[PDB]
RNA sequence: CUGUGCG
């Protein structure tokens, strides 16, 4: 339990979410944001993959 | 009996000075022995002696024989008509000036400034009435708080005092003479005088009738348990009707496709339909004048130096022949003119058939040639000279005298390198065959299509700072058009070379009014015609780099998208294309569209919004420029919120808040004054006519009939029928329910929430004296202007203590956060707290607070508060009283307005409100004057009393909503606008039940309206973003807020002391890398500033700012230390070995042997031996010969710049932008800096008399620090211009030294150098020696044991004496300025990747 | 009883 449930890039996003080191992003945010870069543009670490 | 009398006049014989008309009065003082007249002589003894001293102080005549205005000016033989009758204390004769005297005592502070402003008014009706006779005057006036005079001693006078007092303890003058009033009167001037409830209460019937009022229906002492109970019956009413339809819902679920599609269709009358970008960049740089003059692909000097030389010797008048001397001015240029076109120089400042002469005025060649030609001519016709030796000697004479009068203040003519060779004998014929021929400079009023431009409209792209460029010389040429002087072609005229072409801003009216500017060019003729205020193009003056690096910045927070990458040029054009549409066009209707979709964005990302919402963020544009705006801003919006992004929300709302607040960069000044004061008056007075009390004319004795409405209209008031009524409730009424009220105050009451001018007596109205006339002003907002209750003296006092008790009452209570820090940074913490943990966060803004709230709804609401432990609730009581019968005084320009729209109706269209309402008073003869009103809480003068009832209504608001569905909600409040919290069950609710949520929150928005909190449109519930005080919280972290903080620096520039100025802008600075913005974009924005001082020619000193920071100087960096690194940029070797010498001085001193009490002594000496002195007395080699002669110059060594002794004895005694800008340029112009011989010179002369020597070397870094190298050979050696400069190396260990003793010891170490949505909210570590409660603290202690003759005039161990020490007598900076002027910052979120290419040191 | 200062 860090934080809430949500998608940290959608705001809209409360199931089916992957977990970062400290939040939570979805799946089509994984997928788009690995896209740009390996490191989070959240927490600024590697993304779990 | 008589032993006093003698014994005193035993002390008044011995102790008096000796004066003749003194004695006078003391022989017709001792042959009295009635005690009363003793009394009458004795304070008319002490009145001569003020009027005698104030006399001679002041070297005018005494004025004894009680002459008026008429016997003097019938003394002298001047008649005049029958005009005030005043008599003053003095008079002073000089030819046509007057110098007029009155003098008075007064013991309290408001009667002191009511008859200081009394003497104001009539001195200024006298001056206004001497004109009308042309007689100048000058007024003086001489308020003493106290007793005290330089002829009879101070112990003495006070027996004298206390003797008379003692001869009033008898009763037999009490029943002779001086009846209870002035009794009264006379023991008041003779005390010495937070309540005084020694007042003749003399309230009528009437305040128990309005207490009454505020007390029948309100029962005030009900359970615990009923109150829940009538809560809960209420709500169940509430959501039945709500459910059925009896009452309309405010609050929908927000739908971001919905909320855009209503965001679109707005304007959809005016607006065809989406466009796309290459449209709007297409209409874009060809939609406007100043629009069409960017983006058009457009492509030594006698005649300058000249014009130069002969503007500046138009102002001294060298000759008074006003018109002759233009002319000669007129015909000097044209020579120049002609000397640089034959030798290689192109026409520089000509424009065809017209030049610019002197005062930047457009002179036409032909008319010049015919005025010179007949001036001439008529000099001939007198008698030889062939028609050119006459023409000849007036210019040799004229020169001559320039010369003579730039020579004795230092101006060194040939500084301006005129080569005086254009003066031939042949001048005249080389005149008259001058000719150009060119095209005919014109304006152009109400121009014509943009086919009919010169150029090619739109080639520069959006991504070059070319058009940045031009809207910066622009601007720049506009706030120069605000300074002409404009002395007797007519028009005027400014330029602005741009690139290989000099424009000429061409100009008719002058000065800072709104008026029609022409943009000319020599080869094409006017190029553009726009009707544009000067005075608010400021922002953009010199931020060509500024303004692209905010854009840069903005458009990298949404660069890393992944999704945007397909639209980011797209969106970083259309950026820039708002920018600039709201720097070339300031316009007050854009900045109130941008702060629409600041409250727009914030109800997107949101879960309810208002369902009037888009009917408030809709505000009505004109000009067809607005209309781009928003265009722009819709398909910015499009790009940005289109259906497909669904990513990094937090940086796409950061971008969108920032594209809204760009409106600061809008000017928050009125575009014209009557206007925006007419609807303030409307904002005002709109309510009042729709509740029904606008009362006119108090008739300050209140009549029957005016109390009888008054007390009509508060019962009316307290109605506000709630739901349980037929129809339902009427929102956003003003008016408060008396069962709301009731539950409100019962609620308080058990533990559920908390858990000849002073004023004699005094009635329900009024002290006897005026029952509160306050003004009605407006205040400069951003969107909109806020209201401004001006008082009197009395009435501040009165207001202050009402706000004094009701902050006590808020300190006592835990809730609210208006000016208590503490509360705000605990409520920005469980912001933070509750929006990390995404729990739903209700941003309320309250509409109309100011002109809804009520007086007697905060008197009904003390009325029935018990305050468990009347005096001093009774005195509260009647002060509220006073506040409900209030006066406002109509601003005359409105009432004005309003009067000849009303002729030009009668004599000569769907009238307003406020129109019908004057012209319906107008028609029975009755102006409006003041309008005494029941609904007018006074926006500021009841802020504290205002907030303690938001503080305890939302109180009672969250109670209920806890006590009917389960759920705590923490609040915290503005007295405007608040933020709820809600907890985790509120939240679970929302996300389980819809619906049943919505249903709370109008049971919410009912009971705020059942009190006077109508929750306003702009309102959030949202659980994801949060504001408070205009703080945004997105996800536990801030919003920036870069734009604002950006376009707040850019604008602030006033028109004070340079130094000053910088400070100002330094603070500015630091609280924007506070927040959110990067070092680079303050760098830049420092570097703006610097340029707006040079532009003025100012000598940019090395104490100015620092504009290589690293983010190191601003995190834990006081001023100090950025001026301190930025020296130790200038001189990186001897600032080494000062570092090295303040290192072990400091070491010494915080834990080695006793150097602090000597040390002061020692910063008393001369610089340059005492640093070779403490050097070797730490053993560290001395700085060198080289290394020690540099030094600054230093304009305000002896005198400070008087911008029309230390410096730290001064800060503690406590127009527009564009004007300010101007002055500052005219003052740094004019003659500024003061010298040893008091006597005022220009800054021209100060650096001529540095260059007539030939030992400084003016050597600067890279951006124009401007320090100096004066030798030690030349240094105070026989009084030179060196006595301006002051050394380099001596101010820079004393900042050094001060900013070790605040901020640790690691600064003396030597400086080891070392994504863009990162921050790291880190703080201040320091261990500082300057506790903050610092605001009157030791330091007057030092200041009185070092200067106790500075202690005395201009004013009134711990390790602090060296902070007072090393800044009175080392004059570079306060060192002293952020606990006492300014304020410190702590909290500091900055971007982390800017601290580790930051700079560290031991 | 005033500034002439952007390439
Ligand atoms: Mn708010
Ligand atoms: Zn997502
Ligand atoms: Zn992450």
């Amino acid at each position: 339990h860090l934080g809430p449930q949500f998608c940290k890039s959608c705001w809209a996003e409360n199931k089916g979410l992957v977990e970062c080191n400290n939040h939570y992003l979805c799946l089509n945010c994984l997928t788009l944001l690995l896209g740009v870069s390996s490191r989070c543009p959240i927490c600024k670490m590697p993304l779990p993959t | 009996m008589e032993e006093d009398i003698a014994c005193v006049k035993d002390l008044v014989s011995k102790y008096l000075a000796n004066n003749e008309r003194l004695s006078r009065q003391k022989l017709a003082f001792l042959v009295q022995t009635e005690p009363r007249m003793l009394l009458m002589e004795g304070l008319k003894l002490l009145s001569l002696c003020i009027e005698v001293d104030s006399c001679n102080a002041n070297g005018c005549e005494h004025n004894s024989e009680d002459k008026s205005v008429e016997r003097i000016l019938h003394d002298h033989g001047v008649l005049t008509p029958s005009l005030c009758f005043v008599v003053p204390d003095g008079y002073k004769l000089t030819g046509n000036v007057l110098i007029l005297l009155e003098c008075f005592v007064r013991s309290s502070p408001a009667n002191f400034e009511q008859k200081y402003v009394e003497d104001f008014k009539k001195l200024e009706q006298l001056k206004e009435d001497l004109k009308s006779v042309d007689i100048n005057l000058i007024p003086l006036i001489d308020g003493r708080t106290s007793f005290y005079n330089e002829q009879i001693p101070d112990w003495v006078n006070d027996k004298l005092r206390d003797t008379l007092f003692s001869l009033l303890k008898y009763a037999q003058e009490s029943n002779s003479l001086f009846e209870e009033s002035e009794y009264s009167r006379l023991c008041e001037s003779l005390s010495m005088t937070e309540s005084l409830n020694a007042l003749l209460d003399n309230r009528s019937n009437h305040y128990e009738e309005v207490i009454a009022s505020c007390h029948q229906g309100i029962n005030n002492k009900l359970t615990a348990h009923e109150v829940k109970l009538q809560i809960e019956e209420e709500y169940q009413v509430f959501r039945n009707r709500l459910r059925k339809g009896e009452i309309e819902g405010q609050f929908l679920k927000v739908e971001k496709n919905q909320l855009l599609n209503e965001f679109n269709n707005l304007y959809a009358d005016k607006v065809a339909e989406k466009d796309s970008v290459e449209h709007l960049t297409h209409q874009f740089k060809r939609a406007s004048p100043i629009l069409r003059f960017l983006y058009a692909n457009i492509s030594e000097c006698q005649m300058q130096c000249w014009r130069s030389f002969l503007n500046k010797v138009k102002s001294m008048r060298i000759l008074n022949t006003r018109r002759k001397l233009l002319l000669i001015f007129d015909a000097l240029i044209l020579l120049a003119s002609k000397h640089d076109q034959v030798r290689k120089k192109p026409l520089r400042g000509w424009l065809g058939t017209c030049f610019v002469s002197v005062n930047d005025r457009l002179v036409s060649l032909e008319s010049t040639k015919k005025d010179l030609k007949k001036w001439v001519e008529r000099r001939q016709q007198v008698e030889c000279p062939s028609k050119n030796q006459i023409l000849n000697s007036i210019f040799q004479k004229t020169i001559s005298k320039a010369t003579t009068a730039l020579r004795d203040v230092g101006i060194s003519v040939d500084h301006y390198k005129i080569d005086m060779e254009v003066i031939c004998p042949d001048g005249y014929d080389l005149i008259m065959d001058f000719d150009v021929s060119g095209v005919t400079p014109t304006i152009s009023y109400q121009r014509s299509e943009e086919e009919a431009f010169p150029y090619i409209m739109g080639d520069v792209d959006l991504l070059k700072t070319t058009d940045l460029e031009r809207l910066s010389s622009l601007s720049l040429a506009l706030v120069n058009s605000m300074k002409t002087s404009s002395t007797v072609k007519e028009a005027y005229c400014q330029e602005f070379s741009l690139g290989e072409t000099e424009f000429q801003l061409i100009y008719q009216k002058t000065g800072e009014c709104s008026k029609c500017y022409a943009i000319n060019d020599n080869r094409v003729g006017e190029v553009c015609s726009f009707y544009a205020d000067p005075k608010r193009y400021f922002p953009a003056i010199f931020s060509a780099e500024v303004l692209q690096t905010t854009v840069s910045t903005m458009i990298s927070w949404i660069e890393d998208c992944n999704e945007l990458e397909e639209q980011l040029d797209k969106i970083r054009s259309l950026t820039k294309m708002i920018l600039i549409l709201i720097l070339a066009h300031p316009s007050k209707r854009s900045q109130k569209l941008l702060q629409n979709l600041r409250y727009f964005i914030m109800a997107y990302v949101s879960d309810y919004y208002h369902k009037d919402l888009i009917d408030k963020v809709r505000e009505e544009l004109i000009t067809d420029v607005e209309f781009l705006l928003y265009r722009l801003l819709r398909t910015l919006m499009g790009l940005v919120l289109s259906e497909d992004v669904k990513s990094m929300m937090t940086n796409r709302f950061k971008f969108i808040l920032n594209i809204s607040y760009m409106c600061h960069f809008i000017t928050k000044e009125t575009p014209d004054r009557l206007t925006d004061q007419i609807k303030c008056f409307e904002k005002f007075l709109e309510p009042k006519v729709k509740f029904g009390h606008v009362s006119i004319n108090p008739a300050d004795t209140a009549t029957e009939e005016e109390l009888d409405d008054m007390v009509y209209n508060a019962k009316k008031f307290l109605s506000k029928g709630g739901c349980t009524s037929a129809k339902g409730p009427s929102y956003k009424k003003p008016g408060v329910s008396k069962k709301y009220l009731s539950l409100l105050t019962s609620s308080f009451n058990n533990g559920s929430l908390f858990k000849q001018e002073s004023p004699q007596s005094y009635n329900s109205v009024g002290p006897d004296t005026g029952r509160l006339k306050f003004s009605l002003s407006y205040k400069e907002q951003v969107g909109g202007n806020r209201e401004l209750y001006i008082g009197d003296l009395r009435t501040k006092m009165f207001t202050r203590l009402i706000e004094d008790y009701f902050e006590a009452l808020s300190s006592q209570l835990s809730g609210s956060c208006l000016n208590n820090e503490k509360e705000f940074e605990n409520a920005i913490l469980s912001m933070k707290l509750n929006v990390s943990m995404a729990h739903v966060s209700y941003s309320m803004d309250h509409s109309k607070w100011g002109p809804m709230m009520c007086p007697f709804l905060f008197l009904t609401v003390l009325q029935n508060l018990i305050f468990l432990s009347i005096k001093g609730r009774d005195y509260l009581s009647t002060l509220l009283m006073w506040h409900m019968h209030k006066m406002v005084e109509i601003p005359f320009n409105v009432v004005s307005a309003m009067m000849k729209s009303f002729i030009k109706a009668q004599l000569g269209t769907k009238q307003s409100i406020t129109e019908d309402f004057f012209y319906s008073n107008f028609q029975i003869g009755v102006v409006p004057s003041h309008i005494s009103s029941i609904l007018d809480m006074g926006q500021g003068i009841l802020h504290n009393t205002s907030d303690f009832y938001a503080l305890i209504t939302e109180r009672f608001i969250n109670y209920a909503i806890s006590c009917v569905c389960g759920g705590t909600i923490d609040a915290y409040t503005s007295s405007d606008d608040q933020i709820s919290l809600f907890d985790q069950t509120l939240t679970e609710l929302l996300h389980r039940d819809p619906e049943e949520f919505r249903a709370l929150m109008e049971f919410h928005y009912y009971m705020s309206d059942q009190l006077n909190k109508f929750v306003s449109p702009k309102s959030v519930i949202g659980r994801f973003v949060a504001e408070f005080k205009s703080r945004f919280f997105v996800w536990g972290d801030e919003v920036p807020l870069l734009t604002k903080f950006v376009a707040a620096a850019l604008h602030n520039i006033k028109c004070k002391e340079p130094h000053q100025l910088a400070e100002t802008i330094d603070t500015i600075v630091d609280q924007s890398v506070a927040n959110g913005v990067p070092v680079h974009l303050c760098n830049l924005i420092q570097i703006r500033t610097l340029s707006l001082l040079q532009y003025a020619r100012y000598p940019i000193d090395p104490f100015l700012l620092n504009c290589e920071t690293d983010v190191r100087d601003w995190v834990d960096g006081n001023r100090s230390y950025r001026i301190m690194r930025q020296i130790e940029g200038l001189i990186p070797d001897a600032c080494s070995k000062i570092r090295s010498m303040l290192r072990r001085l400091y070491n010494r001193l915080k834990t080695g042997q006793l150097h602090e009490e000597f040390t002061t002594n020692y910063l008393s000496s001369e610089h340059l031996s005492s640093l070779k002195n403490l050097c070797e007395l730490l053993g560290v080699e001395p700085p060198s010969e080289s290394d020690l002669e540099y030094s600054w110059l230093n304009l305000a060594a002896h005198h400070p710049l008087r911008m029309v002794i230390p410096t730290i004895v001064k800060t503690i005694q406590n127009s527009s932008i564009a004007s300010g800008f101007v002055g500052l340029c005219r003052t740094l112009g004019s003659k500024c800096v003061r010298g040893p011989n008091k006597e005022n010179l220009y800054i021209k002369s100060i650096q001529s008399l540095i260059t007539g020597t030939q030992g400084i070397e003016l050597l600067t870094n890279s951006i124009g620090v401007q320090y100096w190298r004066v030798p030690l050979g030349l240094r105070n050696k026989s009084e030179s211009v060196v006595s301006y400069f002051r050394p380099l190396l001596w101010d820079y260990m004393c900042i050094s030294l001060s900013t070790a003793i605040e901020l640790g010891a690691w600064v003396l170490g030597d400086p080891k150098t070392t994504n863009p949505c990162d921050y790291f909210p880190l703080k201040p570590t320091a261990s500082k020696l300057l506790e903050d409660r610092v605001g009157l603290n030791h330091i007057i202690h030092s200041l009185r044991r070092l200067y106790p003759s500075v202690f005395e005039k201009h004013i009134l161990i711990k390790f602090l004496d060296l902070c007072v020490a090393l800044d009175v007598n080392c004059e570079a900076l306060s060192l002293v300025s952020h606990i006492v002027k300014w304020k410190r910052e702590e909290h500091y979120i900055v971007l982390s990747s800017e601290l580790r290419f930051s700079h560290t040191r031991t």
